[PDB]
């Protein structure tokens, strides 16, 4: 749980001569810190 | 003069009984049903008398 995700299929790598490539995505971790709820009310009608 | 009398006593024990019974109480999703059970009960009972 150090990450949220990454996406695994756009990682890359390329080399030549000693130059070592790499580029890649990584979500990063986070905690919340604000909650929103929308509340609704609505009216139910019952039959019997 | 005995069927209006029939109807008027039928009216008023009615109005009375539901008043009582049903008025302040929650409206819970087996609140029609048990309102049907109760006045079912009642007629059951008027028509056993």
């Amino acid at each position: 749980n150090e990450i949220q995700d990454f996406p695994a299929e756009d990682v890359q790598v390329i080399v030549e001569g000693n130059e070592a490539r790499i580029s890649m995505t990584v979500y990063p971790i986070r905690s919340f810190k604000k909650i929103s709820v929308s509340l609704v009310y609505k009216q139910q009608t019952l039959q019997a | 003069m005995a069927v209006g009398e029939a109807n008027d006593f039928l009216v008023s024990e009615l109005k009375v009984q539901l008043e009582d019974q049903f008025i302040g109480t929650r409206t819970i999703n087996t609140s029609a049903s048990i309102i049907k059970d109760f006045i079912q009960s009642y007629l059951g009972r008027k028509k056993r008398d």
